RNA sequence: CGUAAAGCGCACGCAGGCGGUUUGUUAAGUCAGAUGUGAAAUCCCCGGGCUCAACCUGGGAACUGCAUCUGAUACUGGCAA
RNA sequence: GCGGCCCCCUGGACGAAGACUGACGCUCAGGUGCGAAAGCGUGGGGAGCAAACAGGAUUAGAUACCCUGGUAGUCCACGCCGUAAACGAUGUCGACUUGGAGGUUGUGCGCGUGGCUUCCGGAGCUAACGCGUUAAGUCGACCGCCUGGGGAGUACGGCCGCAAGGUUAAAACUCAAAUGAAUUGACGGGGGCCCGCAGUCGUCAGCUCGUGUUGUGAAAUGUUGGGUUAAGUCCCGCAACGAGCGCAACAUGACGUCAA
């Protein structure tokens, strides 16, 4: 049965871009939205958008430069098997900065450097890069 | 299988309406039916093997919905078995 | 350029007569600033076949964003069974890396560096690794060209 | 223009079958498992195609293909010989013999004194114009792949009267070019 | 873990692990801060003393831990709908 | 695993259009059940077939293969056994990711839309072979299992079994390998096509190289293929393009083989 609804959106997003997708879509959440804000921000994503209310649907568009895929590498990292938790000063940095980790803090979803500079820790979501 | 009308009497018994087939009620009596139903059957042919994973899934899927049912509303659970004559 | 033999080996093939002994020869060459390429030759003498394989190094020559003779982050690179981790160092580390590696890295003009072989250290398949751990490294310019943010942003 | 590609049938595919699925972009719609090809994609790929070869010739350049003959170029309309420019070092004795002293005429004559129809046909050509970093133009038909090719034209290439279209431009831009 | 060693012959299923989506609540996990403790020696850093060194030694850092108190509430858990 | 036809009892799957319940789910150590063939117990049955066995051949021998026979068994009822290359040598569930051609089974208006299934192939993956929307791709949940070849799935102990045996499962000792896939040869009581009165192989028509291209690589291609020739002779095709030594032409013995 499906366990990990953020690993499934990283998934349709890994293979949307491997696919040359123009957009993804998939089943909402509070938490995707979330997650899809900090991608927007961090320039990973064109857009996304929800369409619908009873039955939510999120759609992500995805970003190409010359020609390759931005999101080069997106990676599950606390995973319903096995929870992953880091205070602030062992927040990751991904690619020496370069990528971002995304990290639910107790001031909601946000980046690692964001993190670290609220002086927060928190559950680390996913890396991207 | 239970037949359209013994169907129809057991939604209309345990259930809210006609209408109401999906209850966990309804679909714990429906089970118990043929479960009970097959019984005949399974003293006559003790080496019908296929037939009787059929029936092993009825009450597999009886007891989950008691289950079910146990947590969600001990009353309703109490009231259901005592009708249908179960021990849990 | 700078030119490195890495390993030269004697092949055979068996024929009605008997066997037909020949060598091969892998080769880097650089230009010590960010450009490397491999080649790999066959003859039936050795400096034969190193010369085919150093005229195959300089035609494929591919270019990788250095930073100060170190890399951009932690890569890793893979090729058949060969798994390498490459990692930036400090000023003064060296090349900490095996044969293999280190002639590429040596070549390139990373000067300093952390690196370590997993799997099959098979020559062959370490400098393709290698290679390709080195041309899919990001520097910060292209991270912020494609996300379009500016530099400071990343 | 668009109105005398269709008057050529630019717009005819192969059937729907043989398609490439990384020709979909190109493709309008299909009747009677026959695709057909969106011109209005076509237009601009083709005189942009146009405009590349007006700058590349224009600094003294080498087109490779009578239409090459009217534009002063060179052509192969036989058997493309394998390596004939990865190999270009050894061809150049076959040249060098063809021209000391009528089988090296149909192989090099066009090329003696040294754009694709077809892709998927000419895949050998521009599989060697992509190791030497050449620039190819070709025309890609909807069975074909168009991943080698640097300037992409979607169209039929099979049909004389398409090609007479296309090699008819490509002569008149470059020469015009030149001038 | 197709063929190198490695998918139970197949299933049902208790314990266990895991759990779609929304709101509220809780604050167990988690996170933050503070306080107490974490012997000295050792290791490490900056110094000092034996002609130097080993060795000896001043102060620091560290001891990644544990406990308690006060907060945060995104995520996980509990509870309610 | 299941195959004539008919009836009786009965399990599951799938589709259409709704209505209903409201996370009731997924996986599952231990547990429990089902589980080919052979085999075992008791009672039946026994045409054909056939372990054992007997005779006849074959052979140096022939406890075989072949022949003539032939008992258990193969069949039925009930009970046991619990294993097979029980295999897709591929655990179950869910999501996602270009195409092509079929089969089978529903269903809506030539055109759709479901289920199951077969072949080819793209990206990707893979040591390679290959896999490729029925993944061996990209991910998540849970389980099972592996840790050099042997010794050994053996011993001991436990549990199970009427027995045969099954299951759980070591150690000492011993070796520097064992192994997988693929490559070039050679070889076959493999296949196709040809030739010869059927120092050496052999006057046999072969043997190679450069550059290019393919493969992680050994290597491959060229030299294969369609014809034709005494001939890699020649023609035509062809990721090869050329070249050398042989052939031929003007007795002549290619590269090599046998530490001859
Ligand atoms: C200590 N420990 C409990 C061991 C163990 O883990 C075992 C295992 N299979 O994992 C045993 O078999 C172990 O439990 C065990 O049973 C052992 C043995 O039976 C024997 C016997 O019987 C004779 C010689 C040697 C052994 C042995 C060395 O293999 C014993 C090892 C035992
Ligand atoms: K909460
Ligand atoms: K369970
Ligand atoms: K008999
Ligand atoms: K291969
Ligand atoms: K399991
Ligand atoms: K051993
Ligand atoms: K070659
Ligand atoms: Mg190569
Ligand atoms: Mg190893
Ligand atoms: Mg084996
Ligand atoms: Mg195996
Ligand atoms: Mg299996
Ligand atoms: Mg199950
Ligand atoms: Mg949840
Ligand atoms: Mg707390
Ligand atoms: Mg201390
Ligand atoms: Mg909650
Ligand atoms: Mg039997
Ligand atoms: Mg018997
Ligand atoms: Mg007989
Ligand atoms: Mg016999
Ligand atoms: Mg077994
Ligand atoms: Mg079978
Ligand atoms: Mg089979
Ligand atoms: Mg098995
Ligand atoms: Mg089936
Ligand atoms: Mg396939
Ligand atoms: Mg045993
Ligand atoms: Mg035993
Ligand atoms: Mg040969
Ligand atoms: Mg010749
Ligand atoms: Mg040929
Ligand atoms: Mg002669």
């Amino acid at each position: 049965s499906m366990q990990d609804p953020i690993a499934d959106m990283l998934t349709r997003i890994r293979n949307g871009q491997a696919a040359n997708k123009a957009a993804v879509t998939m089943p909402s959440s509070k938490l995707k939205v979330a997650i899809a804000n900090v991608l927007k921000e961090e320039g990973f994503i064109e857009d996304f958008k929800v369409e619908g209310d009873t039955k939510p649907e999120l759609e992500l568009t995805l970003k190409y430069f010359q020609g390759k895929a931005v999101v080069e590498s997106i990676q599950r990292v606390s995973r319903p098997g096995l929870r992953i938790y880091k205070r602030k000063d062992e927040l990751p940095k991904v690619m020496a900065g370069l990528g971002i980790a995304v990290v639910s803090t107790s001031k909601g979803v946000m980046t690692d450097r964001a993190a670290r500079q609220a002086g927060l820790g928190g559950e680390i979501i996913c890396y991207v890069a | 299988s239970l037949s359209t009308e013994a169907t129809a009497k057991i939604v209309s018994e345990f259930g809210r309406d006609a209408n109401d087939t999906g209850s966990t009620e309804v679909q714990v009596a429906l089970l118990t039916a043929q479960i009970n139903h097959l019984q005949g059957h399974f003293a006559e042919h003790k080496k019908d093997h296929h037939s009787r994973r059929g029936l092993l899934r009825m009450v597999s899927q009886r007891r989950k919905l008691l289950d079910y049912l146990k947590r969600k509303d001990v009353a309703r659970y109490t009231q259901l078995i005592e009708r249908l004559g179960l021990r849990r | 350029l700078q030119e490195k033999l890495i390993a030269v080996n004697r092949v055979s093939k068996t024929v009605k007569g008997g066997r037909i002994f020949s060598f091969t020869a892998l080769t880097v060459v650089g230009d010590g600033n960010g450009r490397v390429g491999f080649g790999y030759g066959k003859a039936r003498e050795v400096p034969a076949a190193i010369q085919k394989a150093m005229e195959k190094a300089r035609r494929n020559m591919i270019n990788v964003a250095l930073n100060n003779g170190t890399l951009q982050h932690p890569v890793k690179g893979v090729h058949t069974g060969s798994r390498v981790f490459m990692q930036p160092a400090s000023e003064g580390t060296g090349i900490i890396a095996g044969g293999a590696m280190r002639a590429v890295l040596e070549v390139a003009g990373v000067h300093n560096v952390l690196a370590k072989a997993y799997g099959s250290t098979n020559p062959i398949n370490v400098v393709r690794a290698t290679i390709d751990g080195l041309e899919n490294m990001n520097s910060p310019e292209m991270v912020a060209a494609k996300r379009g943010k500016s530099v400071e942003e990343i | 223009s668009m109105r005398d590609m269709l008057k050529a049938g630019v717009h005819f595919g192969h059937q729907t079958r043989y398609w490439n699925p990384k020709m979909k972009p190109f493709i309008f719609g299909a009747r009677n498992k026959v695709h057909i090809i969106n011109l209005e994609k076509t237009v601009p790929m083709f005189n942009e195609a146009l405009a590349e070869l007006n700058k590349i010739a224009s600094r003294k350049g080498k087109i490779l293909f009578d239409a090459a003959l009217s534009c002063d170029q060179f052509f192969v309309n036989h058997r493309w010989l394998g390596g004939m420019l990865t190999n270009w070092k050894t061809v150049r004795q076959s040249i060098k013999r063809l021209k000391d002293l009528e089988k090296l005429e149909n192989s090099l004559g066009g090329i003696k004194d040294m754009f694709v129809i077809d892709a998927d046909h000419e895949h050998i050509a521009i599989k060697e114009a992509n190791n030497l970093g050449i620039p190819v133009f070709a025309i890609v038909d909807t069975n074909s792949d168009p991943d080698g090719v640097d300037f992409v034209i979607p169209g039929n290439d099979d049909a004389i009267r398409a090609v007479t279209l296309y090699l008819g431009a490509v002569a008149a831009t470059v020469r015009e070019g030149r001038s």
